[PDB]
């Protein structure tokens, strides 16, 4: 209501690339020859969902 | 006192990348088998979350 | 007592690397799909921070 | 006022080269075929900025 901005999620558009994003932020790749992610940035960051 | 939120998310479907961001982690991160065609280097259409 | 600071700072744009210091980190650190020229080599005109 | 010098920020001309450096000064990589990084050299070293 404040900020008219919404919030992305951890999403690619690899199943193989996805895989890396549940180590952890400092080591999945985000890019590939077409494809890319895209790594949240919520107040989800830090809990268990 | 239990009350709730209202986040809102973005996920982008069909983008590509730019000059500069069309490459690879290694020369052979992610290869498929010798005598098919690479299905990365498609432009994308799918998504997975 | 709350102060100021006032940092200037330094970005170069658009320079061009020594003959000692034009290598790569591996053979094969960041290359594209098969079949394409390679945007790496060419003389950087962007800056990104 | 003292030096007459100003300081470099991180910077570097591949936005793919620049990712290497988020985690910290010892692993980050610099040069590539034509392309250079320039890691920090400031106050704001060891902060959030």
């Amino acid at each position: 209501g404040l900020f008219q901005e919404a919030y992305p999620l951890t999403c690619a558009s690899d199943p193989a690339l996805l895989r890396s994003a549940r180590n952890g932020e400092a080591h999945a790749r985000e890019t590939h020859f077409a494809q890319y992610l895209v790594y949240d940035a919520s107040p989800l960051k830090g809990l268990a969902l | 006192l239990v009350g709730a939120m209202d986040l809102t998310f973005v996920l982008p479907l069909g983008l590509f990348n730019p000059v500069m961001e069309r490459f690879a982690a290694h020369a052979g991160d992610l290869v498929p088998a010798p005598g098919h065609p690479d299905p990365r280097a498609f432009p994308p259409r799918q998504l997975f979350f």
